[PDB]
């Protein structure tokens, strides 16, 4: 309850929510990065199967 | 006004992320995580005033709907970059735009909503400042917008 | 700069893995499927953005003219095991090479572009969990590239 107090307080509240911010849009690429590398894997096994059971097509 | 459809997808995302099982809610312990997590910089005592305002009952959670409501409540009072900067320069003794990264650090852990040192210490790290340097506040609000 | 005769050859012989009728053209929703079975490994903004392109139907079809356009632009060639044991390392709190099978499956399933559970039960299902319930994620890595 005083100046020096609410400048400080100010500035805080603004690099606590920076650094979560940082780390919250961090993670996010992260999952995004995996989650194309994993929908990227199914697929290709999928094909696979595809292309095995093709050959037995008649 | 009121929030976007997109801006409704961004909340759900982070809210769902710390709803550990999907049933609606996020303990109102973890409100300002994820509320800093989306970008909004509320005060420990905002919190508390949410929270008292939603958690009357004792449960201490917080769902979906009043999540938004908080969200877009406090969108409404958002600090600028001067404001922050202003507060940079009371500790800024001779208006020159810096501040010891030591005294920034004291401040941090002795005032108001006090850091941790684990906080001060991350901040240095992720700010890449030199613990024995001066730090260009005005560039640091940027950095941190 | 564009297709070559093999990389032609190699193409339609994926694309026609997904043309139930030999009609020449695979439906919307597989589009990311067939890339995916040429190597790429595409977000699912991207390919709605491709899919915006052509002005496609969700519901409906893209043929291989305009498929092999796609991926004459489109084909990126950029992704390594590197950026996919890094993407897992934000995540790995110890940072000894293994994340919580647990933590993966909701991480994914909430963030970002989430799986679907079963999309996330086939990833898990392929590796091993410990007594910590903890996973070796390069097996990710190995398995993904």
């Amino acid at each position: 309850a005083d100046k020096l107090r609410a400048a400080c307080i100010r500035i805080q509240k603004t690099i606590r929510g920076w650094l979560l911010r940082k780390r919250y849009l961090c993670m996010q690429r992260a999952a995004i990065t995996v989650q194309r590398y994993v929908r990227g894997y199914q697929a290709r096994c999928y094909a696979k199967f595809l292309r095995r059971t093709k050959a037995a097509t008649t | 006004d009121q929030l976007t459809e997109e801006q409704i997808a961004e909340f759900k995302e982070a809210f769902s992320l710390f709803d550990k099982d999907g049933d609606g809610t996020i303990t109102t312990k973890e409100l300002g995580t994820v509320m800093r997590s989306l970008g909004q910089n509320p005060t420990e005592a905002e919190l508390q005033d949410m929270i008292n305002e939603v958690d009357a009952d004792g449960n201490g959670t917080i769902d979906f709907p009043e999540f938004l409501t908080m969200m877009a409540r406090k969108m409404k009072d958002t600090d600028s970059e001067e404001e922050i900067r202003e507060a940079f320069r009371v500790f800024d003794k001779d208006g020159n735009g810096y501040i010891s990264a030591a005294e920034l650090r004291h401040v941090m852990t002795n005032l108001g909503e006090k850091l941790t040192d684990e906080e001060v210490d991350e901040m240095i790290r992720e700010a890449d400042i030199d613990g024995d340097g001066q730090v260009n506040y005005e560039e640091f609000v940027q950095m941190m917008t």
